[PDB]
């Protein structure tokens, strides 16, 4: 429940009014996003300092992520980085999935961490910070809220937290830990994962190269059809990749159309070669579809 | 040369505390430069702490009249805000 406050002359000023108002505004913003986007939540930034992996330490540098319940985490502007994750207890493993954990809300209050211990982790922390007044020329210390964020491993119990993948660590040839070159967090912004951008760039290159080769050849049904399909797609895919700053859903639809058409003349692939969109696990969507497109195109 | 004081309104750990601003103007020619001025001020600051009343913080400002610059002592060694 959200109880929008009634502001009026003679009304008392209360902290409950402010807390409920904030909840409403977040809800309203979330409602708007959902008008066009199936899955508004996901990762925007997941930058880590991996220079300390040789010393069994994983240290985040910049994390930005929208959680499944509308909660927005922004290290750059509002939140603090989580404590450094100690990998010394991972010795017996060869692969670890690291997620960012956020404690879930207590319906009956007591959400703020007062330094005491409890069975269920607190969600909010109070800190004192120096804030500059924008209008004038003065500063003061005020209380602000931070989220109680922490890094946890997928193989650990995570019932009490909402989680979102941020990085995956694998043993290298030297026995050292390193970041997996082919790991994709559930994305909210395409630029959040360079691995994907790179593969997409290769696709665009191949499409242009093939299109030009075909075009110079202008019984011709296959030629004209293929050129039409490629020429139609290029002007759109281009833009989407030039500015990789939007929800991946849009890209998926465009790539799916291209694969859909090409499969018409291809014989060596199954009808349902195009994968479903799985927001939670992009690794089972994009690299598959992209590999398909590369083969369909090369053929 | 001169002694003046002002009320101080300051915050600490979210609480509003009272204090006293003690400002003294000195003729810098009476001291062997900053070495002596500082040590004199350090003593005076300590003395004020032992003279001033309870629930009051005190700071010392010394002005070097020949130049207009000053040295400020802004510290509090007293146990406080137990709860």
């Amino acid at each position: 429940k959200i109880y929008r406050p009634l502001w009026e002359d003679g009304a008392f000023l209360m902290p409950q009014q402010f807390q409920q108002q904030a909840a409403w505004d977040v809800h309203l913003a979330d409602s708007v996003a959902r008008m066009g986007l199936a899955h508004p939540w996901g990762v925007v930034a997941a930058e880590f300092d991996d220079s300390l992996l040789p010393l069994s330490r994983l240290n985040a540098t910049r994390l930005i992520v929208r959680f499944p319940d509308g909660t927005l985490i922004d290290t750059e502007r509002a939140d603090n980085l989580p404590p450094v994750c100690d990998l010394s207890t991972v010795s017996d493993r060869s692969l670890v999935d690291i997620v960012l954990a956020l404690p879930l809300l207590n319906a009956n209050g007591g959400n703020l961490d007062n330094g005491s211990e409890s069975e269920r982790p607190r969600r909010w922390k109070s800190e004192r910070v120096n804030v500059q007044e924008l209008a004038g020329h003065e500063q003061s210390e005020v209380a602000v809220l931070r989220h109680n964020l922490t890094l946890r491993m997928a193989h650990q119990e995570n019932a009490a937290w909402l989680t979102c993948p941020v990085t995956r660590l694998v043993r290298d040839a030297q026995g050292q830990w390193c970041r997996d070159p082919r790991f994709i967090p559930p994305l909210l912004t395409l630029s959040a994962s360079p691995s994907l951008m790179t593969e997409l760039a290769e696709l665009l290159h191949h499409l242009q190269a093939r299109r030009q080769r075909l075009m110079s050849m202008r019984a011709d049904v296959s030629l004209f059809w293929l050129l039409n399909a490629l020429n139609s797609a290029e002007p759109v895919l281009k833009e989407l990749l030039d500015m990789p700053y939007r929800h991946p859903e849009l890209l998926y639809r465009e790539l799916a159309r291209l694969a859909g058409s090409l499969l018409t003349f291809s014989l060596e692939h199954n009808v349902d070669a195009v994968p479903a969109y799985h927001h939670e696990t992009p690794e089972n969507v994009f690299p598959p579809l992209l590999s398909l497109l590369n083969r369909l195109l090369e053929a | 040369l001169a002694v003046q004081h002002h009320r101080i309104q300051r915050f600490e750990k979210g609480f509003l505390l009272r204090g006293l601003d003690v400002e003294v103007t000195l003729d810098g020619n009476g001291f062997a430069g900053e070495g002596d001025i500082h040590l004199f001020g350090e003593m005076l600051n300590r003395f004020l702490a032992l003279y001033a009343d309870m629930n009051q913080f005190n700071q010392l400002t010394l002005i070097v009249q020949p130049e207009g610059k000053c040295i400020r002592w802004k510290e509090n060694h007293n146990p406080r805000l137990p709860g």
